[PDB]
């Protein structure tokens, strides 16, 4: 629920 | 060659651990990621490394092959395979931001099962 990402994984946030 | 995007090492050598291991190469661009960077699994890792994969920077809906609504795309952290929540066979609403598992993995998955 928390937005701290261990990584960044896929999705694509914007380039 | 190429290089996990979270160490730049390469799928024989990892910048951050010393050691070998086996990057995710796109097949669109070619940037490459350590699965275990990504913290992706097995299944995806196996997936991904003996078919395209493609970074999320190239994403596309497995399903329709556009990455258009990708606010809607499901990336099936079990070999990467994308589909708009509402493309899949049994549709979802929001819930697979990060896991999830495609109907690929998933069928495979009531397979696996016994
Ligand atoms: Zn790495
Ligand atoms: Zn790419
Ligand atoms: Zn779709
Ligand atoms: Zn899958």
């Amino acid at each position: 629920g928390l937005g701290k990402g261990g990584a960044k994984r896929h999705r694509k946030v914007l380039r | 060659g190429s290089y996990c995007d979270f160490c730049l090492g390469g799928s024989n050598m990892n910048k951050k651990s010393g050691r070998p291991e086996e990057l995710v190469s796109c097949a669109d661009c070619g940037r490459s990621g350590h699965p275990t960077c990504l913290q992706f699994t097995l299944n995806m890792t196996e997936a991904v490394k003996t078919y395209k994969w493609q970074c999320i920077e190239c994403k596309s809906c497995i399903l329709c092959g556009t990455s258009e609504n990708d606010d809607q795309l499901l990336f099936c952290d079990d070999c990467d395979r994308g589909y708009h929540m509402y493309c899949l066979n049994p549709p979802v609403a929001e819930p697979p931001e990060g896991s999830w598992s495609c109907h690929l993995c998933w069928e495979l998955l009531k397979e696996k099962a016994s």
